């Protein structure tokens, strides 16, 4: 319950000091003012780090893995996962991949 | 008597946050040789106070939004996710004690990416949205390593709890076994928030906020002000743990507020010294010099334990 | 004025559009609230604006003329239109969705009133919602423009210079034949 | 005689390689930077505390133009329009005609101060020491007008400054 | 106490914000720039009068045309005024900004920005001293002291 | 009839002024810096 009134608080408050930052200003009554080519580069970028996050995922619980009384499957399966994340670093760098020249 | 305990975290932030404003601008001036604010109040101490109102009484900028609603989406969600990532550090005691405390703020902080997305859809200029997808590209970049750096110092507390890294330390900090991971996960911080060396969205001649003049553009600068702090407060409990005496708490937020004082200043310190990086040159300092070695400690860091019979609790 | 400076120049224009006037910007603020409300229906109100760089010309011809002391002018546009035809124009220059409702003459009246209560410039008032409803006089006894040798500008030329900032091959609005 | 900047070849024997090695991996040479803008925190900064402490300035300086006079309160201009005629930004309007008592004096002598290139070239052309630059250069105004001097404002401003302009020629005139 | 002095202690508020912490856009077009970079060098510090060394055109609040204004350049200093939010101040620097200076006769200078944009304070000099480029700063400062915008509204 | 006085160095000149680069050689080696890098992680990790 207090993580839930916690959310309100600060979400209200931005919300209030938005609103305000808008309206306050509009009180001095101005004068009237009367007055992308795709990348595929950026792309790659973005895809890449979803295929990292992904991994990501499955390395976050390994502080619970080691409390295992299978420690020699746990680690060999730990570091087959992080080092086929760096196979795909490798690939992508030997493939051109994490350049940025046209 | 929690809602008072809201407002005792919310408001210092704010003010925390203002003054860093003038603490940064003569911590500069003197390192330039210069004094910085020393006239508006004495030792410029009413500065702040001074931008504060011009801003709010300025003239709006808004032009024509294709997204009004995502227009004003944005600084809610950058000011709201700021004050919300406060909310489980221990200082010593946090606000809400959370079992997984250090995902929630991976969590919270990967979401604030989405301030820069909206920020440039919602400008109605194609060479804002262009800078807004530099800025995003740099900042989950870096998430990469913050996520797997933050793994790697993990194995050594035993659990995603914040007040467990207290413990972890209670006999040394853990930056002298994991420096390296510090050095990287410190510089990381610096892009994940967009300072220098690594603020390419300042290029005055090489931002998304442009859109936004007074008023939200303030609140989009109180949040990345409030990130820094953050950020320098998460470093000094994750690699300079405070000792904590139950029975005098106030001690351990002394020498815990000194840390995070001196990480912030670090920050401006940093600023002062550097010329910045092309766009390409920090995405291959990510990706092809702290990736390989985030990688690589991570797994020495998950073998390091087993191998020396040093695993620690999972309580 | 008349009485005090019997050689007084007396201009009477109708309502003046412009860049910053208060008549083409006033059918373009009507958008944040619903449709367009009108006492009828825009009918039985025909107005004649008048360009205010034609307004401006005739008050410098006047300076300068040496037979204008003493006299009163009408300054008034070419066209002649229907206050609902003349908003639609506005709206469809605009690009806005023009959605016309009636609305009672004394229920204006009250919408003037809460809108008047503000400390700033009022959006509208009662007095606005009575000028914009009045229809412009034919005074056929007094000269005009044309009697200033300036051209009467039409409304349908400089339009777009005024609203094309409240946008986010446009028909001309139906005038009322001279007969 | 010349010097090459850039033309030296790096050291390979292995102690050399580790040094760079080092540099890259411990971020040495990034450190020392850090280390010379410390050292500027605890400089004491060169600002000054204007406006209650002015910038030095010389007997030389060239600031605003003002016309001057000889010890009896006659006038030193004898409308001879040299300083007009070397003007380069043709600043200078004079006109003059036969005084009253017959001397040769001004009855205009205007200087738009927005034209002036404050060169001092006026000053070194007359003979008697008439126009001068004096040390002001504190005379921003708020209106353009107020930048075209005539003959009262420069007749004014020498009447006011020359105290002060007296005693910098004094410093300079056995320079020029 | 009177409705006057109570809406004008509050114009003393605004008025002081405003001239404390006054952001310029600096337009450097020809030498006169160096003279502002001069001040905000570290002998005159602009910054610790509130004075930011450059801000973005849509954050600024003081326009400081420092150079010649030619007419190929007039069209852009006219859009970047337009665009400046409200309150703005221009601060004429310089001869060339003031009437055209050196190059007042020629082909291809605006004679005086003050024909595109309204100027609050000229500076005379080709180019100004950096104290005295200051010295209009602190007039400008100075003058918006002395607005009643407040008071002008209440007396309406 | 005095002398003629104009800006002139001191007899004898000026003393000398130094303009060659002098950037000095600071730190220890690259072996003594990883030795002290990995000192401290083996005690760390004990
Ligand atoms: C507007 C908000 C924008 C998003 C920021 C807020 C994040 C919401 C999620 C917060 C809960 C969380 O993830 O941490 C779990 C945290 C993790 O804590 P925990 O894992 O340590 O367990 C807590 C209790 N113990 C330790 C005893 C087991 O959960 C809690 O702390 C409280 C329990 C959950 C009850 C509160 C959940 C309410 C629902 C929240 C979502 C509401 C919809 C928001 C829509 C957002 C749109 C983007
Ligand atoms: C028995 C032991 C087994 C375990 C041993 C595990 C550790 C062994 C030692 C590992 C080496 C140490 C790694 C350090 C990280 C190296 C990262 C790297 O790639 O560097 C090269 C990178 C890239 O180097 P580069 O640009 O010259 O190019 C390298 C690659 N080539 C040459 C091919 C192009 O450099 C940087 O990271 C600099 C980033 C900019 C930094 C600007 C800010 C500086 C701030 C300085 C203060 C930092 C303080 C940090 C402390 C914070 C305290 C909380
Ligand atoms: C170069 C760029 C990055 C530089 C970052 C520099 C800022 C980070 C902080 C470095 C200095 C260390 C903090 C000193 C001030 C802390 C004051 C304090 O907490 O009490 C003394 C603290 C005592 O508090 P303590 O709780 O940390 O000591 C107990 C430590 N454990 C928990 C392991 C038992 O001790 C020191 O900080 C001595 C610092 C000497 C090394 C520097
Ligand atoms: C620390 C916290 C910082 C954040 C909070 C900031 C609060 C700062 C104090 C605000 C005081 C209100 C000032 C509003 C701006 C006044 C102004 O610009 O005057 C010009 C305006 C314009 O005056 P005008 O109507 O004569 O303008 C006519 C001329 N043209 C057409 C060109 C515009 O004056 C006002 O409209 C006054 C507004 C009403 C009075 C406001 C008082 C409110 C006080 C409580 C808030
Ligand atoms: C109040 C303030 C109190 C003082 C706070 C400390 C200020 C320290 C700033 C650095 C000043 C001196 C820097 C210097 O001289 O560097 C030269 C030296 C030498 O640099 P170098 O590039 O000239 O040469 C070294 C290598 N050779 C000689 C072979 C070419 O730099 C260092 O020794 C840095 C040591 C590495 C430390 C960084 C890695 C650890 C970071 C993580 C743990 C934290
Ligand atoms: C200088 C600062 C001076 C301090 C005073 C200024 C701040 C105002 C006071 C803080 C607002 C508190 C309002 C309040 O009474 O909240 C009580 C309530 C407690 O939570 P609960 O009763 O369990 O359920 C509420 C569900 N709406 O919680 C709530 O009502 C929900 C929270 C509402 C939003 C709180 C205000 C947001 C802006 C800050
Ligand atoms: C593991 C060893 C590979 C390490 C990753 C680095 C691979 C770089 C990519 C190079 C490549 O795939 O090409 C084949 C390679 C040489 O060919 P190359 O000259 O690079 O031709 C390029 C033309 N575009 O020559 C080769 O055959 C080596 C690379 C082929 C394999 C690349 C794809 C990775 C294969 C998975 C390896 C991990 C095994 C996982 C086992 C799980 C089984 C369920
Ligand atoms: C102790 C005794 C010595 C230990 C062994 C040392 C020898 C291995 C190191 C060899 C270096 C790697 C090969 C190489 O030199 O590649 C360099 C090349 C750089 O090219 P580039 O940066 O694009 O710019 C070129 C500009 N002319 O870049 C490349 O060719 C691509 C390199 C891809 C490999 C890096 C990405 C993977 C990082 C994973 C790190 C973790 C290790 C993997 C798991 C190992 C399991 C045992
Ligand atoms: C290391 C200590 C060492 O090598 O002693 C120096 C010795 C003498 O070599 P020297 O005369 O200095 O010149 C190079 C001649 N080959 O050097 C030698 O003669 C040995 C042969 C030199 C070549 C060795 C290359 C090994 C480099 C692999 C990387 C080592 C670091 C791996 C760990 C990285 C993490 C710190
Ligand atoms: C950021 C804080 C780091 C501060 C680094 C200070 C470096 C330093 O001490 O430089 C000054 C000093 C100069 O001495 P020297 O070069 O011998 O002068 C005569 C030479 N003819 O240099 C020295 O004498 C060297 C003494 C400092 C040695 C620093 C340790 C080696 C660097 C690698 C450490 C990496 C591991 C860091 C662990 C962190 C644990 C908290
Ligand atoms: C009740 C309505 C709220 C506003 C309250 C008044 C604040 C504005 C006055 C300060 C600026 C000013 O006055 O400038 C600086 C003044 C001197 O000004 P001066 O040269 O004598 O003014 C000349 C006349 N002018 C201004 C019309 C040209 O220094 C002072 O001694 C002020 C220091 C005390 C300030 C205490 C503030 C407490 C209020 C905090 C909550 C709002
Ligand atoms: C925190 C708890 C663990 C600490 C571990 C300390 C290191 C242990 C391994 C020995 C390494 C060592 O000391 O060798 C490295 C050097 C030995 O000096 P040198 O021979 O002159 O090397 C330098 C060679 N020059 C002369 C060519 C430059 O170190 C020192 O001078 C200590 C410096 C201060 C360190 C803090
Ligand atoms: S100082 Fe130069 S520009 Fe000014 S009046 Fe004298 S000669 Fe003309
Ligand atoms: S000021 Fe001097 S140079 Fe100029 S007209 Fe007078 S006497 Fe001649
Ligand atoms: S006024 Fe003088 S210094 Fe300034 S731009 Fe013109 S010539 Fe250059």
């Amino acid at each position: 319950m207090n993580l839930m009134l916690a959310l309100l608080t600060n979400f209200t408050l931005a919300t209030l000091l938005v609103i305000i930052a808008f309206w306050l200003p509009q009180l001095n009554v101005y004068s009237e003012k009367t007055s992308l080519p795709f990348s595929m580069k950026f792309f790659l970028v973005a895809i890449t780090f979803l295929l990292f996050d992904l991994e990501i995922a499955l390395l976050l619980p390994l502080p619970w893995a080691s409390q295992t009384a299978n420690l020699n499957t746990m680690l060999t399966m730990a570091l087959f996962l992080i080092i086929l994340l760096a196979v795909s670093l490798a690939y992508e760098w030997t493939q051109k991949g994490l350049e940025w020249t046209e | 008597m929690f809602m008072i305990n809201i407002l005792m975290l919310i408001i210092p932030i704010l003010l925390a946050v203002a003054f860093l404003t003038l603490v940064e601008r003569k911590v500069l001036g003197y390192m330039q040789l210069r004094k910085g604010p020393n006239v508006v109040g004495p030792y410029g101490l009413l500065q702040p106070i001074a931008d504060a109102i011009k801003l709010f009484i300025k003239e709006p900028l808004r032009p024509a939004t294709s997204s009004a609603s995502m227009f004003i989406l944005a600084p809610i969600m950058a000011l709201g996710l700021a004050l919300t990532m406060w909310i489980p550090l221990p200082m010593p005691y946090p606000l809400i004690n959370m079992n997984l405390g250090v995902l929630f703020m991976l969590a919270m902080s990967s979401l604030a990416v989405y301030s820069i997305l909206w920020s440039g859809w919602a400008s109605n200029s194609k060479y804002a949205l262009i800078g807004a997808l530099r800025a995003v590209a740099q900042t989950i970049s870096y998430e990469v390593t913050l996520a797997i750096i933050l793994l790697s110092v993990l194995l050594m507390s035993g659990s995603f709890t914040l007040s467990t890294l207290i413990t972890t330390q209670e006999q040394m900090w853990l930056i002298l076994p994991a420096w390296p991971l510090a050095m990287m996960w410190f510089i990381s911080t610096l892009a994940e928030t967009n300072r220098a060396p690594f603020d390419l969205t300042e290029g005055e001649s090489e931002g998304f906020n442009v859109e936004y003049a007074a008023g939200p553009f303030a609140l989009f600068f109180m949040a990345e002000y409030a990130n820094i702090i953050m950020m320098n407060i998460f470093t000094a409990i994750l690699f300079l743990g405070t000792s904590h005496n139950p029975h005098m708490p106030e001690l351990y937020t002394i020498n815990f507020t000194i840390k995070s004082l001196l990480l912030t200043m670090s920050f401006l310190w940093i600023r002062a010294s550097y010329p910045r990086f092309r766009y390409d040159q920090l995405m291959h300092l990510l990706w092809k010099n702290f990736l390989p070695l985030t990688l690589a400690l991570c797994m020495w860091h998950v073998s390091l334990p087993i191998l020396t019979s040093g695993i620690p609790p999972q309580t | 004025v008349r009485e005090t400076f019997p050689e007084a120049t007396i201009i009477k224009p109708a309502e003046i559009f412009g860049r910053e006037d208060r008549f083409l910007n006033y059918f373009a603020n009507i958008r944040w609230f619903g449709g367009v409300p009108l006492i009828s229906l825009g009918k039985k109100t025909v107005k004649q604006p008048v360009y205010i760089v034609d307004v401006t010309k005739g008050i410098i011809n006047a300076i300068k003329d040496p037979d204008a002391r003493g006299k009163t002018f009408a300054f008034v546009g070419p066209s002649r239109y229907l206050l609902f035809d003349l908003v639609q124009y506005v709206f469809a220059v605009a690009h806005r969705p023009f959605l016309p409702y009636p609305l009672p003459h004394f229920a204006y009246r009250w919408i003037g009133r809460l809108f008047e209560i503000s400390p700033f410039e009022p959006w509208t008032t009662r007095d606005k919602v009575e000028r914009i409803h009045t229809t412009d006089k034919i005074l056929p006894h007094l000269p005009g423009l044309e009697d200033l040798g300036v051209e009467a500008t039409p409304l349908e030329l400089k339009a777009i210079e005024v609203l094309r900032r409240h946008r986010t091959d446009v028909q001309p609005a139906k005038t009322i034949p001279t007969s | 005689t010349y010097k090459y900047v850039n033309l030296r070849e790096p050291s390979m024997d292995m102690k050399s390689v580790t040094d760079r090695a080092a540099q890259t991996l411990l971020w040495t040479e990034l450190i020392r930077g850090l280390g010379m803008t410390l050292s500027y925190l605890f400089r004491e900064p060169a600002t000054i505390n204007y406006p209650f402490e002015k910038g030095p300035l010389s007997p030389r300086f060239r600031g605003e133009h003002a016309l001057r006079r000889y010890p009896s309160g006659e006038e030193r201009c004898i409308a001879c329009k040299l300083c007009e005629a070397v003007c380069p930004a043709q600043a200078i309007t004079i006109e003059a005609e036969p005084r009253a008592d017959g001397s040769r004096r001004t009855t205009r002598y205007d200087i738009d101060m927005t034209k002036c290139i404050y060169c001092g070239f006026c000053q070194e052309a007359c003979p008697v020491d008439a126009i001068v630059e004096g040390p002001n250069f504190e005379f921003s105004t708020e209106t353009h007008e107020e930048l075209l001097y005539n003959k009262e404002k420069l007749l004014n401003n020498g009447d006011k400054w020359e105290a002060e302009i007296a005693a910098n020629i004094q410093a300079d005139y056995l320079y020029r | 106490s009177r409705g006057e002095y109570v809406v004008a202690k509050l114009d003393d508020l605004i008025n002081w914000a405003r001239r404390s912490s006054l952001w310029p856009m600096t337009f450097g077009l020809a030498c006169c720039a160096v003279e502002m970079m001069h001040m905000a060098a570290p002998r005159y510090d602009m910054d610790r009068f509130g004075v930011v060394f450059r801000a973005s055109p849509r954050q600024s609040d003081v326009m400081i045309v420092a150079g010649t204004l030619t007419n190929k350049m007039a069209p852009a200093l006219r859009k970047v005024y337009d665009q400046m939010p409200e309150p703005r101040y221009v601060v004429s620097m310089g001869s060339c900004a003031n009437g055209g200076g050196y190059y007042h006769y020629s082909y291809s200078v605006v004679r005086g920005c003050d024909r595109i944009v309204p100027v609050d304070i000229y500076v005379p000099g080709c180019p100004p001293t950096a104290e005295a480029l200051l010295y209009g700063i602190l007039q400008l400062q100075k003058k918006i002291k002395r607005e009643k915008r407040l008071r002008i509204w209440y007396r309406r | 009839a005095s002398k003629v006085k104009q800006d002139m160095p001191p007899v004898g000149g000026y003393g000398p002024i130094d303009y060659k680069r002098n950037l000095p050689r600071r730190g220890l080696s690259g072996y003594s810096m990883f030795a002290v890098g990995i000192g401290a992680l083996l005690f760390g990790y004990w």
